[PDB]
């Protein structure tokens, strides 16, 4: 599909509301298996199961182990923003 | 497999 930009607002006291699952020690992207409901990615809108999260505010995730977009994405804060592709 | 993570 195409690549969209998408939006999210995170409160201080809140987590993303993602499970991410894969990244390049697995050969694959780092992919959402989970929107938890009523947390800060359900809220936004535009982010889904089976999006592949190409870059967080501008930091490139494509070739991310999983553990280094764990910590990348878990230091964003407020409004934040996402590349993402649904394939 | 791969793992996932909750954030």
């Amino acid at each position: 599909g195409p690549i969209r930009k998408v939006l999210l607002l995170k409160e201080d006291h809140e987590g993303l509301g993602i499970s991410i699952t894969g990244g390049k020690e697995h050969g694959v992207p780092i992919l959402i298996s989970e929107i938890h409901p009523g947390q800060p990615a359900d809220r936004c809108g535009g982010l889904h199961v089976g999006d592949a999260i190409l870059a967080v505010n501008g930091v490139n995730l494509r070739d991310t182990k999983h553990k280094e977009a764990v910590t990348i994405l878990s230091q964003q804060r407020g409004e934040i923003e996402f590349e993402v592709v649904y394939v | 497999r791969w793992p996932t993570s909750k954030i």
